[PDB]
RNA sequence: CAGAAUUCCGUGAAUCAUCGAAUCUUUGAACGCACAUUGCGCCUUUGGGUUCUACCAAAGGCAUGCCUGUUUGAGUGUCAUU
RNA sequence: GGACAUGGGUUAGUCGAUCCUAAGAGAUAGGGAAGCUCCGUAUGAAAGUUGCACGAUUUUUCGUGCCUCCUAUCGAAAGGG
RNA sequence: UUGACCUCAAAUCAGGUAGGACUACGCGCUGAACUUAAGCAUAUCAAUAAGCGCAGGAAAAGAAAAUAACCAUGAUUCCCUCAGUAACGGCGAGUGAAGCGGGAAAAGCUCAAAUUUGAAAUCUGGCAACAUUUCUUUUGUUGUCCGAGUUGUAAUUUCAA
């Protein structure tokens, strides 16, 4: 279908072409262990729910 | 906030980041339909300053419009008149492509009221616009005093009557000597009506 | 001629049987008109038609009253039971929606309302 | 040949009764009424012909519902029992 | 042509009914000028045009 | 409503005096009237106009002072005269502002 | 997710039925054309008399929208006679005429006498 | 013209006036598909004739575009525990 | 008298229409056109009606699953039937 | 495997909305020619007739990116005047406004751009209850739940500040 083709050829297009550095900087991401540690810290500080 | 950063960054349309984003988004829009619903605005700061709010009842539609002038729709260039009216190829539509985009989106969503629109992208063949529309039948709109005016029947198809921002720009509505023509028909009637007073 | 103040008193099923009896009486009157009519029965044909109309009106009024009672205190009501003003009036803003104001507006009218004043020469 | 004898072969209808306006102006082959424009979702009208607009318009028929609205407006579209 | 649609036959029935004499008691009404009219249609003089 | 006295522009009409749209913010401040209360008591406010001359400023504040002196303000709460209101509203009647403050 | 066909087709959805929160019409209409609107009047012309006295058939003035089933049911419940065949005619005046043949165990003459046009 | 005299000290005549309740045939923006055809269909419920599936009848429904929300889904689009 | 007036008269499972398709017409997807509207008919569409016992007392059309080049209609009272 | 998010679908899903007609007046698009110039092409007729789209009881415009050059005025609209003037025009035929001044009526305002950040304080819908009615036909409130919304709903602010 068209939407499946669009969302697949989009990723193909980003793989092609020279991406400017201000956009390419988001392709670098924290590894698994640091992300796990970060989210463990986040889970101890969460906004109150409706009941709270 | 980040809206000021978005506004300042949107001016730098010749930058590498903007050029890359414009190219990839123009390709995506070309792949999509001529008129298609946009789940979220691609320029939130532009939508906000034009009146869009992130609440139920506000709709964003993206439409592409063909570029260029308006060729005279005559069969073979035959106008059957004086040579002054024989031009076929260098004529310009008096309404903007933004006006045409609002009119077509309004017809596509005849249950809604066209609030505003803004340019988002362009290429050689098409100009891309996002049109902000408001649902007059939604309770969130009918209970908001800041948008309650558009529910009144006097605002039906204001984009077709030229009551939008680009519509009034095309009509030449303004203050001063540069807009002496004013509303054209009203001014023409005022200047061409012969007032025959009762001399008694 | 049947009287509405007793037709309304009479029950729905009894009204249905009375309607059927009126219909067969009207059929008997009409075949009489075909195969030899008399002025009295021709005049009574109109009265029978009016009586049928009255019974149908009473039955319909009772049914609509029952529907209104069933749909009382409900958000959505049948369209025939809803408002019967103009289409523009139905689509117009309610007085509550028109009167809705912002907090800033409410404060402005609360603190600086129009005053009653007069001038002395 | 072009006259009297030619008129003797005219036995094939080109128009029939229109289902919207009732006139014998519904073109059979084009499936379009020359009077009202049926089945297009708009009544055929032109400003160069004002007598045709005079012939068919509001007030030339029954106005069954418009009379009721006019009567109801005088009392303000009130409901309930008297 | 003995091959007629329902709509055509109903129109023929309406036309035949309209082409009937007007009773005299109708013309006898006070202040009425309904005595005679040219709306009488004959099958050979004026055609129905479907 | 009470109107200020202004000088028409151009040399053809600068020798005359006519009625203006509304009193300026500086004139209201000099007369001790808030801009949010001037509209309530019927004093028009013109934010566009400015006082370039002391003569125009004093002329307009004099008009406001005369208007205030001759003004009777009904209390919002009946029988409870608040600050700036009046309790002699029995004899109040509709009078023309032109007679009180003609454009001279 | 093995696809053995080179085409994509829309999957199947639940397609829930309508459960309205209010009835669009408050009161259901009464049955139109029950018996009395179907049967208008009998016909007692010379040809109709011959049909009754010879072919054991009654002649009626049934409604334009009545068919040979509704006419048969209306005759059964109005005159307590079982038709065997029904012929339908549309007269040049625009009204429908019905020839209703009764069974051999019922005489159309007495039925017509009971109806009251003889 | 007659009839209406179950009437006229009475909820009662009248092509009376007014009007806040209803009825409102087939169509028509016309809306199941069509229509030079009163043509061809589908869904739910209730009844008839032996027909839990066929036939007949009645009642209620089935157009398109768009908005909000709901449900069921698709995606070698992005991810986590398993 | 094919005129005028008053009445009467056309009865179908088997005759035609209705069904099918031809030349063609024409929605829908989509694309133009300021627009009235133009092109377009599996067309660049997630275009499903159909094939199969998995539950099922016990001798059966009711909810899944996996599925494969189907498809709007109108258009002949001399074509087919 | 499941779930979450994003995007895209389907349902005779729950509730709604649009079409059409009326066009005297109103807001736009498109758009002639007859005619005048004693011919005729620019011009004129005319930014008109015809065609198309869209409203209301009025519409539109409207609170200056406005005039002016003054001792300055001060939202919009309409009337008188400016004025057949400045100006435009094979400078031919013809066309042709605006500031000021007088009068009618006068009414001002709302958002985006700010960190509520010690608390999304915001809104729709379902359900239930309680009120209300031009009205058993209308219009709300409260409670709870689910959604919208942090890719921003609320509040003080809109430059006069
Ligand atoms: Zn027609």
């Amino acid at each position: 279908p068209e939407y499946i083709r669009l969302q697949r050829r989009r990723k193909i297009l980003n793989l092609r072409l020279k991406v400017p550095p201000a956009i390419a900087q988001f392709q670098k991401t924290l590894d698994k262990n640091t992300a796990t540690q970060v989210f463990k810290l986040l889970n101890k500080y969460r906004p109150e729910t409706a009941a709270e | 906030g980040a809206y000021k950063y978005l506004e300042e960054l949107a001016k730098k349309k010749q930058s590498d980041v903007n050029l890359f984003l414009s190219r990839v988004r123009a390709w995506e829009y070309r792949q999509m339909n001529v008129i298609h619903r946009a789940s979220r605005p691609s320029r939130p700061d532009k939508a906000r300053r034009l009146g869009y709010k992130a609440k139920q009842g506000y709709v964003i539609y993206r439409i592409r419009v063909r570029r260029g002038g308006r060729k005279r729709p005559v069969p073979k260039g035959q106008t059957y008149g004086k040579p002054v009216h024989q031009g076929v190829n260098h004529l310009k539509y008096q309404r903007s492509a933004r006006c045409t985009a609002e009119e077509r989106v309004g017809r596509y969503c005849s249950n809604l009221r066209v609030l505003n629109s803004y340019w988002v992208n362009q290429d050689a063949t098409y100009k891309f616009f996002e049109v902000i529309l408001v649902d007059p039948s939604h309770k969130a709109i009918r209970r908001d005093p800041r948008i309650n005016w558009i529910v009144n029947p006097v605002h039906k198809h204001r984009e077709s009557r030229g009551l939008t921002s680009i519509g009034k720009k095309s009509r030449g509505i303004g203050k001063g000597h540069r807009y002496n023509n004013s509303p054209q028909h009203a001014t023409w009637l005022r200047h061409n009506t012969l007032s025959l007073r009762r001399y008694r | 001629a049947l009287k509405t103040f007793e037709l309304r008193k009479q029950s729905q099923e009894n009204l249905a049987e009375q309607l059927q009896e009126l219909r067969q009486e009207l059929a008997s009157l009409r075949v009489q008109k075909i195969a030899g009519g008399s002025g009295s029965k021709l005049s009574k044909i109109k009265t029978t038609r009016k009586d049928i109309a009255r019974i149908l009106t009473v039955i319909n009024e009772s049914n609509r009253l029952a529907a209104r009672e069933a749909y009382k205190n409900k958000k959505y009501i049948p369209l025939d039971l809803r408002q019967k003003k103009t289409r523009a009036i139905r689509r117009a803003l309610t007085p509550y929606e028109q009167s809705r104001k912002t907090l800033k507006q409410i404060k402005k009218e609360r603190y600086f309302p129009l005053r009653k004043y007069a001038l002395k020469a | 040949t072009k006259g009297t004898q030619s008129f003797g072969m005219r036995h094939n209808k080109s128009h029939t009764i229109c289902r919207r306006c009732g006139k014998r102006s519904f073109h059979i082959q084009k499936s379009t009424c020359a009077c009202c424009g049926y089945p297009a979702a708009k009544t055929r009208s032109y400003n160069w012909g004002a007598k045709a607009k005079r012939r068919r318009t509001t007030g030339t028929g029954r106005m069954s519902y418009l009379k009721k609205v006019h009567r109801s407006f005088k009392n303000g579209f009130r409901s309930g029992k008297p | 042509p003995s091959h007629k649609s329902f709509r055509t036959k109903q129109k023929l029935a309406k036309a035949a009914r309209q082409n009937r004499p007007i009773p005299q008691w109708i013309r006898l009404r006070t202040g009425n000028t309904v005595h005679y009219n040219m709306k009488r249609r004959h099958w050979r003089r004026t055609k129905l045009n479907i | 409503a009470i109107r200020p006295a202004v000088k028409p522009p151009t040399i053809r009409y600068n020798m005359k005096v006519r009625a203006g749209r509304g009193f300026t913010l500086e004139e209201l401040k000099a007369a001790g009237v808030s801009r949010r209360v001037a509209s309530t008591i019927g004093i028009p406010v013109d934010h566009r106009r400015r006082n370039r001359s002391e003569e125009s400023l004093q002329r307009n504040v004099e008009r406001i002072k005369v208007y205030l002196a001759h003004l009777i303000v009904f209390p919002r709460k009946a029988g409870q005269p608040k600050k700036g209101d009046a309790t002699d509203v029995s004899g109040a009647e509709q009078t023309d502002v032109a007679a009180v403050l003609p454009i001279t | 997710k093995v696809r053995t066909s080179t085409t994509f087709r829309r999957p199947k959805t639940l397609q829930l039925s309508r459960k309205p929160k209010y009835a669009r019409k408050s009161v259901a209409h009464a049955p139109r054309l029950d018996e009395y609107k179907i049967i208008v009047n009998p016909i007692n012309s010379e040809s109709a008399m011959k049909k009754i006295e010879d072919d054991n058939t009654l002649v009626f003035h049934v409604h334009l929208k009545a068919n040979k089933f509704t006419i048969k049911e209306a005759v059964r419940k109005l005159y307590s006679v079982e038709p065997v065949k029904i012929n339908t005619l549309i007269r040049p005046n625009g009204t429908k005429k019905a020839f209703v043949k009764l069974s051999a165990d019922a005489d159309a003459l007495d039925v017509a006498n009971r109806i009251g046009f003889l």
